[PDB]
Formats: structure tokens, C-alpha cells, sequence
RNA sequence: GUAGCGGCGAGCGAAACGGGAAGAGCCCAAACCAUGGGGUUGUAGGACACUCUCAAAGGACGACAUUAGACGAAUCAUCUGGAAAGAUGAAUCAAAGAAGGUAAUAAUCCUGUAGUCGAAAAUGUUGUCUCUCUUGAGUGGAUCCUGAGUACGACGGAGCACGUGAAAUUCCGUCGGAAUCUGGGAGGACCAUCUCCUAAGGCUAAAUACUCUCUAGUGACCGAUAGUGAACCAGUACCGUGAGGGAAAGGUGAAAAGCACCCCGGAAGGGGAGUGAAAUAGAACCUGAAACCGUGUGCU
RNA sequence: AAGCAGUAAAUGUGGAGCCGUAGCGAAAGCGAGUCUGAAUAGGGCGUUUAGUAUUUGGUCGUAGACCCGAAACCAGGUGAU
RNA sequence: GAGGGUAGCGGAGAAAUUCCAAUCGAACCUGGAGAUAGCUGGUUCUCUCCGAAAUAGCUUUAGGGCUAGCCUCAAGUGAUGA
RNA sequence: GACAAUGGUAGGAGAGCGUUCUAAGGGCGUUGAAGCAUGAUCGUAAGGACAUGUGGAGCGCUUAGAAGUGAGAAUGCCGGUG
RNA sequence: GACUCGGUGAAAUCAUAGUACCUGUGAAGAUGCAGGUUACCCGCGACAGGACGGAAAGACCCCGUGGAGCUUUACUGUAGCC
RNA sequence: AGGCAUAAGGGAGCUUGACUGCGAGACCUACAAGUCGAGCAGGGUCGAAAGACGGACUUAGUGAUCCGGUGGUUCCGCAUG
């Protein structure tokens, strides 16, 4: 039994050339009249999965 | 010599063996602490579960698609070159032509290839 | 039990689905009906499916 | 010699030379069971599930033997270096053998004029293996079949003029 | 563990190319001809025209192996012993120093092994010859055939890695319903163009899965609460109306040489006397632990 | 790696395949840079420049998975002495 | 009394959840099956060094879990600690 | 040498003892092995010897390897016995 | 029946027991700790205050994101019927 | 509640900065989130100008993902178009 990947996390995050992951940003699908132009534009970027989340989930993406 | 064998100093270790006495340190509970869902044979919650709080990788939006016709190449720099694609394979450079040998421009210095970086096509001439 | 004397029309078994997709086993009978035909040993009456008695068998 | 590699060569070979045909029966395999003996609640006896559980006698082995292999591998280069180190420590060579008929006394004389001997020949001479397989402490083989356990088990090497050259060609 | 499929959750999860084991392809229905013959396909084949010549199935025919076996090398002496195979000496065999047994621990004591030989007969297979079979092949083409209630569509399902989805490719039930070589199909909806194939009939060994079962063997597999439930007359005592469940039970000694005779006793059981190397090895028989039960006695 | 040879052995052979020396972007695609962007303007991620194979130990995952222990559920039979 | 019949998603009931082999709000036996148990119980040798927590947040959560706080081992920076 | 440290539960790290088997080497043994009984013995512990009885035929020791590798607790299972 | 005598002869229970009272203390109701007071060693018949006496892993209460049976205009389904 | 008579309170003219791409640095913080922000480029409004302006005196007036809809677009579109 090969360890299976988490096929729902491969659709979300990628791996960079340091061993760390490149997630997208939440709160960006609807209800946009309830956010500042700053808060809407600040969310358009992307960020890295924090060290705590590299704790919970690091073997769920071992091939990715 | 077969009756005096010696593995290299530092290679082997004897395994840890729990649940045998209380002078080893891992005897009574065997390294599991007291009662709980994780002190039970059958493991804890599945990894990434997080307890009921919606986990991370189900709380972030999906992203992108994947192209069927992705043409990834074999990257050669101009330091590898200090020239058919085959000779570049039969020297020990391109151990697999994924799509084709593309020549890049990192390093210093004729070439048959399938593409070229800008720096490469400049610094080859 | 019953099946088309001429063709091989059996009954199948599938799932009666739902709107919640709650499936339950059902069958799919063949449109079998009695009729007299000249099995050349003698005129008998047997089951035939309405499909198989569509222009190609004599009664 | 490279003892760090020669140890692993010896250990690898003695591991590979095991059957592993040893088994045992757990709860699923022991005969009978599938019946709770008493009711769990009103008896006064401890609560049990079957008579073929581990704490009983006659039923159930918790873990143990299973029919499983023991061999493993290691890179080609380390294999070759272990063989080179074994021969290197032997160094730390006769002409061709001439035996028309397999006659063990002739071979015993040949070994006395020159008792863990490893007599290494060319491709195969089927009158020297026969002349020599009965003497206790002598092992015969060929240049294509040089073990490391064979070599390191030996107190001496008797390689022909041809086998020396064939192994110098190989390694 | 990729592509994908997934209340896109839990999870499910291919395939082609590539490398290898093994490796053969064939007979029909139709046209046409006189139940039979002819014909079997895609750089189109057959008919028709010339020319040019598993695959059908019954039977005999010497070698190999399987089912009993034969041969099979080479050691004697002292010390202990109850008994030598041991320790101490001298010697031989080895295509044989695997293993077991023998009064102890055996290459040379036995049964064997290395190796060579062996089949009245029965059986399986490989071999030849017999035997049955047997017309091969190109070129042209007006025209005549190439699997129909089939392909396919709608509806409801199943299956494809694929949850009805934009679901291709396959099947099932129900209705409708095609063309015939510039014909039909596929290339993940669909159309065009290209490329590749020819459905709706049938048959095929090997490479592969497994173990009742026979023979030969190995084991850093168990050694009587283990290993099979069953080393023992075990699926048995026993339990149940029944389906069905299910145990405990091995060891004297090298050899029964298994205690003749005497005494107590109703016998059992003893005490002598003998066997024995040992009887506190006396069939409740190798050692014979602990709990437990006693008798005696030093200090209290 | 499978396979073939090999004593159920080493081991020989077997370069299909895998990891690595290049990253960035959803992608086309560029490439020591790249993406966002009108603009390296700024900023994110890169330019560390040694990895790789086998194995010892720790730990995790799929298998019952540290052992014992339910009330229950389903399928196939046996029961009206 | 004898011989028969009805069988468990069932059968019989002058009706009590009453009976169906000393067992019935759904028999018994074998299989799925080592069901599952966030629950109780148990978890076998010695020494040496270090040595907690009983808190925050979220939780179909409240005797469970996940990240952070507090412990340990390795490497490093390097005075940044008191 | 001098100084400093050495309570410890969950837990982290290190060093070890002992059992069965395997390879190699080297040994003991019917002039008595394993085992069992006793003992006033050596080691910091797990433990290791030695001597005498009993016993009757197999066992250590060094170095590695592999584990069905250590029991006082489970209203644990089987036997014996209070 | 019990009681004494001859015969036979269990059982639940059981950490080891050389098993006193009081006033305290204690996980807040002590044979076993403290401080005092009392008691020469062994039986036999009897009583029933304590041993939180014995059997029955509390039928009460609560908790399992545990079961089962029943109800209904709870949800989704279904045999059947039109 | 904290500030405000710099007015942050009142009145009048003019307009749309209730902008596009961003962002050194910092606070808060288990994570996801949340808050502030000089300065830079494109375009402007007010003002004679310096300048101010990326909503409201400050702090509530909000809801992950998945899925569906709509508007664009540079991307992909399973032999090719």
C-alpha cells in the first residue's frame, strides 16, 4: 500500500523550491459589498502555509 | 575474521522495546500517557482532522487547472557545455528528453536543439 | 420461469433510484405474452415478446 | 580492505540464505470459537468473548511468525568493493590442475604438498570439484562464482593462473 | 498514487507508450455453382473473367519416464565403564565426511549415501513411418454479395478509474428505427477535414491462479498449556431435540531381564530375597519444582 | 524493477523507470529569472548550488495493528417431543 | 392420548409484550467477524541524565481532538537571557 | 587534580543485563552435561561464579545476527492445592 | 433439626494477619494512625452491633455524536393501491 | 466609552479620492482571519498656492469552503480547425 495523497489538498496548494507550500486566500468568493477595497485587494495575493499547518499536514502531501 | 565481526561504529542500534518493566521508562502505559482516544489501540483521529473545526485544506479555495499538453523540457545550462540531442544523451547530460532539450544561459563558454533561451542563443555566438 | 420462446428475452435487475438517490433493487420484466405459433413439431402456444413478434414470426 | 562494507556483505548474504517458512495461528485461524461462552453479565466469571482468545490456552497467538522473506540488496559498487576487500585481505596461486579421474587421495596429496581451503578454478573442471567435495574444510568454486562468505570463511585461497587473470579482468 | 472521479468529503483511482514471460491463426452466413461445392476481407475481399497451373478425424508404428529392486569403499588396540561409538595409540576409504540406528559422542558396525545397474507387466509421453486431408496463385474489373427488427435514438437502469455529469466507449428492459464500398464505425459531447479500422456468427494452445493428492526434500519453524481441535484408536468422552459445539490423555529399561521364593495380611499393601548399571527406574514407572500436608529437634 | 542465468544463494546481466543539477506562473509560456502589473516601480517566489542508493533507530499512513471486553446488525440454515 | 400442521422482516394469542425446547419488545446455531467501543481493565528486565501540565483558541464541543504555551534530544547563531 | 552537579510522576535521551536460536572460533562432558536442592560468594543494579547432594547425556565460552526475548496484578485461561 | 458420640463428608468466601475500647485525626463514618483506658494462653454453646459483612462490573441518576422497541402532519424512501 | 471649540460642531460654493496597480514597516494573532501604514506610478477633484483627498469623529452593521449564475479574457481547449 503506497501512502495515498490527499487529492483535495492537491487541488489547492503547490510546493515551492524550498519545501514549503503556496496556498490561496479565503474570503474571496462572494459578499464583496461587505469588504473594503483594501481588504478585497489585500486578499488577491497568495501566502504560504504556516509552520503549524506544516505540522498537522505534511505527509498528506509527500509526493506533491 | 568471520568470528570477529564489527559493524561500523554508530551504524546499528537495538530497537526500543516498550511494555517490559518500569525501569526502562516505557513500561506501564508504554509511552502513551493515561486514558484518552490516543491511548487506545486503534490510533487517534485521522491525520489532518483537527477535531471538528473545519480543517485547513477544506477551508481554502481551489486554484487553477492542469494542462493536458504540458511540454516540459530537459533544461541544459551553458555550464554543462564546457551537438545532437543524442550525443548530449550519450555523454551523460540529458538522462531523459522529456519533450526536448532546451538550452539556457547560466554559466559561461555548434548546437542542434529544439529551443533556446535568449541568453543561450546570445552567448553561444 | 418465463422467457421469450423465440428470442432470449429475460428479465434484468437494476436499482429503482430516487431524488435522494436512495436505490432499491427492482426487476425489469420482458413484454412477454402468450400466443399460438407453428413450432413445426405441432401448433403450440408459448410466450413471445412483443418485440420478437414484430413482423418476423407467424401465428 | 573496507570493513564497514565487508560486514554488510556478509550480513546480506547470511540474511539472503534463509527460508522464512515459519507460521503461527492468530484468532482468525484457530479452530472453533465464534460463540461467547457465557453471558457477560450475570455469571460472576470474568467477561470473555471466545475460548480461542490469546489469554486462554489453546487459542490465539497475538503476533509472531509469518511466512516472510529476509533478503535485501545493496548497490553494485558496494558489492564489488566487498569482494575486492575480501581478496585484498587474503593477499594481506598454482598452475592448472591435472586430474583425469576424480581421485580424492590425489587431491589430498596436492593439498598437503602446498584446512579451510577455497580452491578457485576456471569455468569448471568436473574432476577437481569431484576430487575435492568430500574433504572436510575444502570448498571449490569458480571465478564467476566467488562469494564473500565463501572467501572470508576460508583460511587460504588456491586460485589457478587463469582464475587470477579472470578475476583481475572482472574486478 | 499520476490523469481524473468524489455530500469535490471519507475515499476511489486507470490506461496507452516503455521493459519482459509466451507466442499460431483460423472455420463460417452471403453472393455463385451441381444436400453438396465455392468463399472468408481493409495499401477492399469475394463472386464473375481470363491465364498458369483450434485449423476434419478414426487407426498402428521404438526410445523416455512412473509404479517393486541389485550392487555399493575402507579399523584394529589399551583405560574408565553396566555397555565404546569416548579418551589414548597406530591405519585405511573418499564421485561415498547427508541421515538415522547400534548398551555412550561412529567416514570404515548396520540401514544407507557417491555412483552404476534394473522391468513380467501396466501406464503417460516424445519419434519415425503408416494412415486419412489436400489446387495452388496473380491480373481485370458493367454488374452480384460482405451477418436487420440489427446499428442507433428516446425513457429507466447497470457498467466503464468516471457518482447523469459537457459522458465519449459498452450492456439490459421498453417503444421507434438505417444505409450497403463516394457504404458503415472510432479518434472522451458535437460538426467539418484528415488518420485508423470493418459490428451486428463461431472456434483456439502457451505465458497465468490455486492445492484435495502422490513422491523427494529443506527450515536461525513447535517440541506435549507448544505444534493441527486431535503425537494417545479424536471430530472420539461428553453437551444438545436439533443444526451444532468439544476436551483431557506421551516418556520404566540397553534388553522384560516386569520382582522365583520366605514372612505379616482375607486381599490390597508391604519387609526381605533375587533381575538390573541403578527398584526412592516396580507399569500411579525419565528428572521430579512450588503451593499444600506432616514427623523430629536447637533458640523462644 | 520484472526477466534470464545461478544451489529456494550470493552474483552476473537487465537503463523501461525514478530521484537530482531550475525556477516562476492557473495556463499559454518565459527561464537565472519569473508572476502580478501600464511600468523591477514595488512586491511574492527563486539564484542554498549535492544529490542519490541501501540499511540501523524514532515516528506517521493502509492493513484487526498494544491485548481483552459489549448491548447490537446482516446472511444461510435448525427448531411446535 | 395418538398422529399431524403453522417458523423468526415469521408463527400462535378469550390480549398478559403472552408463548415459540429452563432463554423472547423479537429464538437458537454457523459465517460477515478479530464488527465498533472518543469507555473500563490490563501492558513483563536494570541503571544514568533531564523533567512537565492540569492553560488560550476553535470544536455536534464540554471526561475526545487539533494548533499554541510548559518538557527532551541534535545542529546552528551568538550575547541577543536574568 | 580542583570546582560543580546527582528528589522525581507523564514524558524525552543514553548505557547495559538475561532467555531461545544461527554462523564462525575454541572447549567441557558417563573420571558425570542440562536441570533440581543447599550454601556464610563476586558485581552499582539487571545478575555471574564456585562447592556438595540429586540426576543420567548434553552444554557452555568469545564475536556477531534474528527474535513467539523478561509477568504480581487483566471479577485473565488451564492444572494442583488450601 | 440443633446438642454429645461412631461413619461419611461439601460450599459460597479468602492481600498477609499475633485482628480491643474510647476521644480524636484522615478521602470529612478506623482492629491496624495519635493520646489514653482496659486485656493471662487455648477451646465449646449462643446472639447478631461492626467488619461501610457476602451474591449480583447499581435495574435509580447522568454521559456515550451507544443499541433496541414503539409513535407521529420529523427527513428521505418504499410493498401496495389508484 | 474615548476625543473634539486644531474644531471631529454649524453654514455656503465646487466636485466624485465612496479612484486603478501596490506597498517599507508595525500591532494582533494557535490557524484562517483582523487593523494601521509612510512612500511610489497612472488619472484627477478642491485651492491662488503649500497642500489635502484610496468614505463617514473612532470602535458594531457581518458568514470559510464546495456548487450555481452573470460580465469580461490574455490562458486551455484530448488527431487538426
Amino acid at each position: 500500500p503506497k501512502m495515498k495523497t490527499h487529492r483535495g489538498a492537491a487541488k489547492r496548494v503547490k510546493r515551492t523550491a524550498s519545501g514549503q507550500l503556496k496556498r490561496s486566500r479565503a474570503f474571496t468568493s462572494h459578499l464583496f459589498a461587505n469588504k473594503s477595497t483594501k481588504q478585497k485587494r489585500q486578499l488577491r495575493k497568495a501566502r504560504l502555509v504556516s509552520k503549524s499547518d506544516m505540522k498537522r499536514v505534511k505527509q498528506l502531501l509527500a509526493y506533491k | 575474521k568471520l568470528h570477529e565481526l564489527k559493524p561500523a561504529e554508530g551504524s546499528r542500534k537495538e530497537r526500543n522495546r516498550v511494555g517490559r518493566g518500569v525501569a526502562t521508562g516505557n513500561g506501564k502505559t508504554s509511552g502513551r500517557g493515561h486514558k484518552g482516544q490516543k491511548a487506545r489501540s486503534g490510533g487517534g483521529v485521522r491525520p489532518g482532522f483537527e477535531g471538528g473545526q473545519l480543517p485547513l485544506f477544506r477551508r481554502l479555495p481551489k486554484r487553477g487547472f492542469t494542462n493536458i499538453n504540458r511540454k516540459e523540457y530537459a533544461i541544459v545550462n551553458l555550464d554543462q557545455l564546457n551537438v545532437t540531442p543524442a550525443l548530449l544523451v550519450e555523454s551523460g547530460v540529458v538522462k531523459n528528453e522529456k519533450s526536448g532539450i532546451k538550452i539556457l544561459g547560466n554559466g559561461s563558454l555548434t548546437v542542434k536543439a529544439h529551443k533556446f533561451s535568449a541568453s543561450a542563443a546570445e552567448a553561444i555566438d | 420461469g418465463k422467457q421469450c420462446f423465440v428470442t432470449g428475452r429475460k428479465a434484468s435487475t437494476g436499482n429503482r433510484r430516487s431524488h435522494a438517490l436512495n436505490s432499491t433493487k427492482r426487476r425489469w420484466n420482458a413484454n412477454l405474452q402468450k400466443v399460438r405459433i407453428l413450432v413445426d413439431g405441432k401448433p403450440k402456444k408459448v410466450w413471445v415478446s412483443a418485440r420478437a413478434l414484430k413482423s418476423g414470426k407467424v401465428t | 580492505p573496507n570493513n564497514s562494507v565487508l560486514f554488510e556483505a556478509i550480513n546480506l548474504q547470511r540474511a539472503s540464505l534463509r527460508q522464512g517458512t515459519h507460521a503461527v495461528k492468530n484468532r482468525s485461524a484457530v479452530s472453533g470459537g465464534g460463540r461467547k461462552p457465557w453471558k457477560q453479565k450475570g455469571t460472576g466469571r470474568a467477561r470473555q468473548g471466545t475460548i480461542r482468545a490469546p489469554q486462554w490456552r489453546g487459542g490465539g497467538i497475538v503476533f509472531g511468525p509469518t511466512p516472510r522473506s529476509y533478503a535485501y540488496k545493496m548497490p553494485k559498487k558496494m558489492r564489488r568493493l566487498a569482494l575486492r576487500s575480501a581478496l585484498s585481505f587474503k593477499v594481506q596461486v598454482v598452475d592448472a590442475f591435472n586430474f583425469e579421474a576424480p581421485k580424492t587421495k590425489e587431491f589430498k596429496n596436492v593439498l598437503s604438498t602446498l584446512k579451510k581451503v577455497l580452491v578457485v578454478t576456471e569455468n569448471e573442471d568436473v574432476n577437481v570439484e569431484l576430487s575435492a567435495r568430500n574433504i572436510p574444510g575444502v570448498q571449490v568454486t569458480t571465478a564467476q562464482g566467488l562469494n564473500v562468505l565463501d572467501i572470508t570463511n576460508a583460511d587460504s585461497l588456491v586460485i589457478t593462473e587463469a582464475a587470477a587473470k579472470k578475476v583481475e579482468e572482472v574486478l
